[PDB]
DNA sequence: GCAGACACTACGAGTACATA
DNA sequence: TTTTTTTATGTACTCGTAGTGTCTGC
């Protein structure tokens, strides 16, 4: 219930266990490193056996034959290790806990890994009864402005050298994905034990393998970067998914930002802000972004925009992913289209 | 009774149709062409009630027998409705490929069958194409039933098969009287409602007795406020809803009453509004309010042809078109070939 | 439900439905094109009650008298109300009433009776199916028939359990093949005399048939590789079957 | 409970003979001409518009190829093959809803037992009617059984459109396009079914039914059956002229004149007349259409009006007198892209404004 | 003898020896090539257009593999398992219809049934066609055997669109592609059909079925049936043409003259004459669209002609040497509108009667004159 | 080994990776895939997964040059650089169609057999089409269009991709670097039309072959449409 | 016998994918 | 720090479950 941090974990894993263990937050590999080491602080301290369960709806409780019944030959203490369905539990699971819980030996160990829960779920019975001695932590994966003094650190600790240069490569390969990361540091590591990597094959044992999430295109294409906003597109491949979110983003921000244009002769920009508190880490993002622009270069990406979206639903399109690279490379350099599409 | 209360000028058109099915040369596929809300559905059921009665008198059905009290329990064995699933606006395929293949076996009751469906228009191609050699050589006792607002909108061999029986909307002065009769306010606004309505008095009535018609009132506030300063875009706060075609369509009716104004009709459609019909003639050029007109028909008909689109984009392109036009010295559309 | 006109009284023991219905269960249609096809056609005569089941290439009607005068009527039983009815026969001593509707068949089993829809279509004419001439005649103990089928069976082609009679002057020559090629060769002594033949036919459909009847001595009548074999035993003519050729 | 069911005239009245069929002189000739000859083939395909026939032509091949005569190109129908087929009875004849049974399972199971010979019949047909709608699993599994079928079997295809199915199958068939029907065949199958059926009829009444058909049997005799519940037992013309919704009087070529001369107000006030009267609105303009046409053909060649149009000549010949040829041609484009559009217009009369304001939009001065 | 059982064209006509095929060269010598040089690849993917010979090839190099002799890359047709592969049905080789084996259940059989030794011949050849039906775990199975088969299995996998397949299939087999044949080589292999049938033939009518089987010869022997049903077993232009609805009546040319001479009597007369004859006027307008598209064409290089269509060349060159280039895109334009209006068109013959009248009156050298002001 | 893990049903993942969390220490297995996204992540970030390269076209060239001269078979340059384009960087494929190049050249692979292949591997074309537009070459565009029939590639998506460079030429006019990663192989030729050729003359072809997109499918056949677009365009200027 | 094994086969659901 | 929002129809595959044939030392 304390809802603090893994590096706080750490501490109160090195103290007297405080019961049963909830770490949460979405992460692509931090929670099972954190895992990791509570499976070896437990293995030096008395639980030993991890019986691993998956908690999920329509699944009956085997727990209880573990919770009801001590082990025999070898007691040596226990840990069940449930995992959280992605949604979080029904509430004839958090019931059924709160009775395991109830049948809880003073050997047993209760550790639930999942993502975050909804409030009900959060304010559950088991967690309501847990709120006394169990714990919660959470966390999740860095941002991209968070990435490179994670990565130096990391790299500190496993005691190899890195540069600004492998750092830059690495955080535009590896944007988000850990696990990717965390095998090219190792395999970097392996390659060359000579511990001095500055630029010479780290894009060799690097490949393009990482997330992207729809919110940073905009982001890009605010810029009009050609290039850029090209690559960010080649990116996406092989992760790709489905046109519909793309668009649907990219109308949500552009519909906000005719609307800001229409409403800069009234009330300033900043104050406008104020009512579409979207939080682009700033709201000044947007406000560097709309200075360059045109309401005729609004009209040119509006046109762009609604064609393609009947022109891959009303005909279902096959190039229309595709199309997403053409309308996000065009409005680079457009300063105005003289009509001759006007779609 | 009927679902839908029985509306007056639909007694004549169910005698004449009970005589076709008096003889026994019945069509088997009676597709009622009406303007929606005006009373198909309650005389299909009517027709049905009278058909699927296995004891019958006259030209009504008897009301008492135990299969008048299945029909008004609203549960039968004989009677298959063909409705769109809740929450989805189309009946699949699956749906009539049940019903064709339940109604291979006899009739339960000893009597006929009756196959309705509550919408011809919202089927499927796929579906719409399964109903075919099962209304063209239907079994035995087979009796199916259809509505829709046009046929030709219908895929082209399904209609074919079918006698496409017409309902007329009744005399203008009759349906006014009888909105009189049922709805409270003024007759201008009441007749601009029913002619909205392509004449429908069940249109209207629903127009009225929803909130429709707060929101056309917003609407044309929102219009005269727009039309001398050009702001269209605060259009938007009006038009963007889960019912916006039909709001599109009152766009598009101003629209048009503001061109027979420029060529002068006596009559027109939103004649309850005098001013906005004016102030549009006013300020807005004839050759630039064609091209408002068609696209304006041309989104409406997006918005009501291509199932979950996202209506505020295209909206907010539409309203951006417009500002476009106002401009001037720009290329105005022509109807393509 | 209301009760029916057109309603003929049936008395008989179970076992007498029981031993009709797996006679003629196994050739019975399922999930096919030809609607009609699916279920039992029971049909009336001052003689009998005959039924008939088909798949269109599996023809099996059995005749058990019955005792009393039947008006002649024809009715065809979906798939479904016949595994019930087959579901709800048992003990062999109480007698079943069965009422036949022009809709519905009703069935008074004990003290309960229970209802199945009538399937809507006018079946075949079985006696034209029938081949029109036994020419070909043979005779076979029923169980060595059975043991040869079964044995080439056993390498017969999975999909398509497809054997081939060939038939010489007292003699059954069973051949099999499948991918994978095995060939699968058993001779029987039967009591035949007539033309050399040879005929492809399904195995599976042969083996169900003498499971269905299982006599002492079964005889099997036939003209030509084309034409399809009428099987029935040799001690009374009341179940028949027909089963359609393999190849062409 | 009428004779069977069909006391309606669609079903009652479909050919049962080559020699009952209407037109289609090609497509019969060709298969009396195989059937005779010997030259016989394994699948067929009959494509055509709606109502034509393809299901009925197969059908009689059906009964054609398994009539107890021997492969004849007249089908007995007394004979006990042709009336099973009749009933619908005979084994052999596997009819398929291929519109409702889709799935490739189906297609599988009734492929696995095509090596058994036929019941009673010669050849085992498998007539499969609205091919269109098969799943592309399923028309890739009828593949290599319509390319080499055992020596008994014959398919019938009988699909509304040919280009939905893949290039292989199209490949495999013969084509057969049923050509459609012209008006003079539909008015004199419909006098004989008539005069066969015994009510009164009125020639020019016949000929709106066939020139509203838009050439199909099916559609047309759909039509009569409408009009005989609107006209007491007799096909008159006055019943089927107010059902069908035809221009008897002249306001057609008024309302092109007052169109063409830029007369907002005339048009409007024409077509709130006609809506009052109760006019249809398709018609409409496809009567714009011809009388365009007309007075484009004898603005180019004089004299080439006729009936109606040389009896209207006082007006049609001085407005191609008045009227450059070059805006004939951008009126009738604009009605026919206007027709085009009705079905895309919540009302039927405001798409006919629409379309008539389109037009006025070329000469938009006053 | 004639052998008079009249049985299908395209069944009793497939090719049997190495030979007899249409004349695909790119394939036929390739694979009699590895067959002399022992290079025999263990499995191979034939793609190409609908009936080209890909699903023959196949079996010809069965026969080829599975002959008596050594390997011969022309397969004899006397020893038995040359015959029995002729006559279908043979030991050796599994011939499965994919489309009808597209579930796991069975490719996961057929890989457990590959191990077997085959009894006759050497090889037993999995002729698995319609490759592209196979569902994708089926395809995954086969991935692994494909790599490295036994030293006994062939794979011959045949299909219509190759792009379908997963590309590591594509990478595990060789790729042949059948191009689809030339007019010459299917209107000779119509001659060659029709001669030995003894049936009676006219040039032209083999050159409009050659044009009209868009180059796959399966396409021309069913239109070879076709006609010879609708004569009265021969094959002649007049019923090739009133079958096919070509407009070899009366050419198309002289309508197109009378277009660019702007005589409306002419287009009048021809229009009457069409309806007569009862022809269909969308062929007409496509028929009219293609000679002003080969006009063109032969106007920016006069090579552009085909063959088949030498009988009018006179006057082609005429018409294309005459109208200036701007003439003629009007022309097609104008009728490329009317085309596309024609279903809304009050009546066909009424729609081409106007659309021939707009693309007159809009020829800029002799427009229709305006009447009085 | 367990090759090609991506087809592993879920249940069989998770018996995996309970082998997996908990493995004997005197075995180990190794692991195979095409498509790593179709693992959970639990097995993928416990693997440690190592990304095996596309090979290069240098790769593949020098590798097949060793290849042919181990056995017997003589061999020409610009055959091997064709063999390893077409090979689209998959060493088995380039294999492959070394097979194939033995087998049409009769044990000799020389330039014809891989030029019987060029008719597969030849790809740039609908660049040279859009240079040849704005001038008359004579038979260059013959040549193409020749090309465009004998390949039978989309006509629509062929005329889709001619819009689509002309619109980035038009783009290109008003802006000197619009895209410059757009062709970096034809940034000596495609430049000089993105800047000579005025803007209207763009436009105006970029309005012939919309209105040719337009009426392309209603021509009597799309190769007859794109030879009448590509008429029109050629028929002015 | 024989019930329980034991196999085997069919059906629904949840999921992954395809194509129009 | 919680934030918008495409379908119908079909085809496979794999996991439970459920029902049923068949038959083995019990
Ligand atoms: N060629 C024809 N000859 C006679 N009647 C015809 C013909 N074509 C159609 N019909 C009529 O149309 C009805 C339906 O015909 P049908 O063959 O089902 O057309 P479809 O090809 O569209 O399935 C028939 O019952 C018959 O009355
Ligand atoms: N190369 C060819 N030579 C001769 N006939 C051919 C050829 N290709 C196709 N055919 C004709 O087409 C019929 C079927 O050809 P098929 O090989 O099945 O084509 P597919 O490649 O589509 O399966 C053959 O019976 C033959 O008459
Ligand atoms: F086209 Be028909 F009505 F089958
Ligand atoms: F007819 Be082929 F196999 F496409
Ligand atoms: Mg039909
Ligand atoms: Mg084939
Ligand atoms: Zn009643
Ligand atoms: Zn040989």
């Amino acid at each position: 219930m304390i809802r603090l941090y893994p590096e706080q974990l750490r501490a109160q894993l090195n103290e007297g266990l405080r019961a049963a263990y909830l770490l949460l937050g979405n992460d692509p590999l931090l929670l099972q490193e954190s895992q990791d080491a509570v499976r070896q602080v437990a293995a030096a301290q008395g639980f030993e056996e991890h019986h691993t369960f998956s908690i999920d709806p329509n699944t009956d409780w085997n727990a209880i034959f573990s919770l009801c019944q001590a082990m025999s030959l070898f007691a040596s203490r226990q840990t069940l290790l449930l995992l959280l369905p992605e949604n979080g539990p029904n509430a004839a699971i958090n019931e059924q806990l709160l009775t395991l819980t109830g049948l809880l030996h003073d050997d047993l160990l209760l550790i639930v890994r999942g993502n975050k829960l909804s409030k009900a779920q959060e304010n559950a019975a088991w967690f309501t009864a847990l709120a006394n001695r169990s714990v919660q932590v959470t966390c999740q994966t860095p941002e991209q402005a968070q990435l490179p003094r994670w990565v130096a650190a990391r790299a500190k600790q496993l005691n190899l050298e890195l540069d600004d240069a492998a750092n830059q490569v690495l955080c535009y390969c590896y944007e988000g994905n850990l696990l990717a990361l965390a095998q090219a540091l190792e395999r970097l590591s392996l390659l060359w034990p000579d511990g001095k990597l500055t630029l010479p094959r780290v894009e060799q044992a690097v490949n393009d393998a990482a997330h992207f999430t729809p919110f940073h295109w905009v982001d890009a294409l605010l810029m009009g970067k050609s290039k850029r906003a090209l690559h960010i597109l080649q990116q996406l491949r092989l992760e790709g998914s489905e046109p519909v979110i793309l668009l649907r983003t990219l109308q949500r921000e552009l519909l906000l930002l005719v609307n800001l244009k229409r409403q800069s002769a009234h009330t300033p920009l900043r104050a406008l802000f104020d009512k579409h508190r979207v939080w682009q880490n700033r709201r000044g993002m947007m406000g560097e972004a709309l200075n360059r622009l045109s309401q005729t270069q609004l009209r040119q990406a509006v046109q762009l925009l609604t064609r393609t979206e009947l022109t891959l639903k009303q005909d279902y399109g096959q190039s229309v992913w595709a199309e997403l690279e053409g309308l996000s490379l065009l409005l680079c350099h457009k300063p105005l289209a003289d009509v001759f599409i006007d779609g | 009774g009927p679902h839908m209360r029985w509306y007056p000028w639909l007694r004549p058109d169910f005698e004449k149709l009970v005589a076709s099915y008096q003889a026994g040369r019945g069509h088997h596929a009676l597709l009622i062409q009406a303007l929606p809300g005006m009373g198909d559905d309650a005389l299909i059921y009517a027709l049905s009630r009278y058909l699927l009665c296995q004891q019958p008198q006259g030209h009504k059905s008897c009301g008492h027998c135990r299969g008048c009290q299945l029909m008004q329990a609203g549960t039968h064995p004989d009677y298959y409705t063909l409705a769109p699933e809740k929450g989805k606006n189309t009946l699949g395929v699956d749906a009539v490929r049940e019903v064709t293949e339940k109604l291979n076996e006899h009739a339960r009751l000893g009597g006929a069958k009756v196959v309705w469906v509550t919408d011809a228009a919202l089927l499927t191609d796929a579906a719409a194409n399964a109903l075919l050699k099962t209304l063209e050589e239907p079994p035995a006792e087979t009796w199916f039933f259809l509505a829709t607002r046009e046929p030709e909108r219908l895929l082209a061999t399904l209609r074919s098969r079918c006698r496409l029986h017409y309902l007329a909307p009744p005399p203008e002065q009759y349906a006014v009287t009888w909105l009189s009769r049922e709805v409270t306010m003024s007759q201008d606004a009441l007749l601009a409602a029913l002619r909205l309505s392509a004449g429908s008095p069940g249109a209207a009535l629903a127009l009225f007795q929803g909130d429709n018609w707060q929101a056309r009132e917003t609407l044309c506030q929102a219009l005269a406020y727009s039309v001398p300063s050009g702001d269209w875009y605060s259009l938007l706060a009006a038009l963007n809803h889960e019912q916006a075609p039909a709001r599109l369509h009152w766009l598009a009716t101003l629209l048009m009453d503001a061109l027979k104004r420029h060529h002068g009709a006596a009559q027109v459609t939103n004649v309850d509004v005098p001013g906005l019909v004016a102030e549009l003639a006013n300020h807005l050029s004839p050759s630039r309010l064609q091209a408002i007109l068609g696209d304006v028909c041309h989104i409406r008909e997006q918005l009501m042809s291509v199932t979950g689109i996202n209506r505020e984009l295209l909206i907010t392109d539409l309203l951006l078109r417009i500002e476009h036009y106002l401009q001037p010295g720009v290329v105005l559309p022509v109807p393509h070939l | 439900l209301d009760d029916w006109q057109s309603e003929v009284e049936f008395t008989l023991p179970q076992a007498t439905m029981k031993r009709l219905i797996e006679a003629t269960q196994f050739s019975m249609a399922h999930q096919d094109v030809r609607y009609y096809l699916n279920g039992m056609l029971f049909e009336t005569e001052g003689e009998e009650l005959r039924t008939v089941a088909t798949d269109g290439h599996r023809l099996a009607v059995c005749s058990m008298p019955i005792g009393q005068s039947l008006p002649s009527h024809s009715v065809i039983v979906p798939r479904k109300g016949v595994i019930e009815l087959m579901r709800m026969l048992d003990g062999g001593d109480n007698p079943l009433r069965v009422q036949i509707g022009s809709n519905n068949i009703r069935a008074h089993v004990g003290d309960f009776i229970f209802t199945s829809k009538l399937v809507d279509g006018r079946f075949p004419d079985y006696r034209r199916v029938l081949p029109k001439n036994p020419d070909k005649h043979l005779e076979a103990g029923c169980d060595l028939l059975k043991q040869a089928f079964a044995r080439a069976a056993i390498l017969s082609n999975e999909k398509f359990r497809g054997v081939r009679l060939y038939v010489s002057e007292n003699q059954l020559k069973i051949t099999a093949n499948n991918p994978e090629q095995e060939e699968a060769e058993e001779i029987l002594d039967v009591t035949y005399s007539g033309a050399e033949m040879e005929i492809g036919f399904n195995v599976s459909y042969v083996l169900d048939v003498l499971n269905a009847l299982k006599c002492e001595n079964v005889r099997m009548m036939l003209t030509d590789s084309v034409s399809s074999v009428q099987i029935e035993d040799a001690a009374s003519q009341s179940a028949a079957y027909v089963v359609m050729p393999m190849r062409l | 409970g009428p004779h069977m069911s069909y006391q309606v005239l669609a079903r009652k009245w479909r050919p049962q003979t080559f020699a009952d069929v209407v037109g289609q002189e090609h497509v019969l000739t060709a298969l009396a001409n195989g059937l005779s000859l010997g030259r016989i083939h394994h699948a067929y395909l009959f494509s055509g518009t709606r109502g034509v026939g393809k299901t009925s032509i197969a059908r009689l091949l059906a009964k054609g190829l398994n009539c107890e005569t021997g492969i004849t190109a007249t089908p007995c129908g007394v004979c006990d093959n042709c009336r099973e087929i009749e009933q619908g009875r005979f084994v052999d004849l596997i009819e398929i809803d291929a519109a409702s049974r889709t799935k490739v399972e189906d297609t599988r199971d009734l492929l696995d037992n095509v090596q058994y010979a036929p019941a009673r019949g010669r050849f085992k047909v498998y007539l499969i009617d609205e091919v269109h709608m098969l799943s592309r699993h399923s028309f890739n599994a009828l593949l290599k059984t319509l390319e080499e079928p055992p020596e008994h079997v014959k398919f019938l295809l009988a699909t509304t459109d040919p280009q939905k199915l893949p290039v292989t199958i199209l490949s495999r068939c013969l084509q057969f396009h049923l050509k459609a029907l012209d008006v003079e065949q539909i008015r004199h199958q419909l006098e004989h079914i008539l005069n066969e059926e015994h009510i009164a009829h009125e020639p020019r009444a016949l000929q709106l039914l066939a020139r509203a058909a838009e050439g199909s049997l099916r559609d047309a005799l759909s039509l009569t059956d409408q009009a005989i519940a609107s006209g007491d037992g007799q096909v008159s013309t006055q019943a089927v002229s107010a059902m069908l919704g035809t221009l008897d009087d002249d306001q057609a070529l008024s309302l092109v004149e007052a169109m063409v001369e830029a007369n907002g107000e005339r048009v409007m006030a024409l077509i709130n007349e006609a809506a009052a009267r109760g006019i249809e609105w398709e018609a409409l303009l496809v009567e714009m259409l011809g009388l365009l046409h007309r007075i484009a053909m004898v603005q180019l060649s004089p004299a080439a009006l006729g009936n109606d149009m040389a009896a209207i000549e006082l007006r049609m010949r001085e407005l191609a007198r008045t009227i450059p040829p070059t805006d004939i041609q951008l009126y009738y484009q604009t009605l026919l892209i206007g027709r085009k559009e009705l079905p895309y217009a919540p009302d039927r009369r405001m798409g006919v404004e629409m379309t008539l304001l389109r037009a006025l939009a070329f000469h938009p001065r006053m």
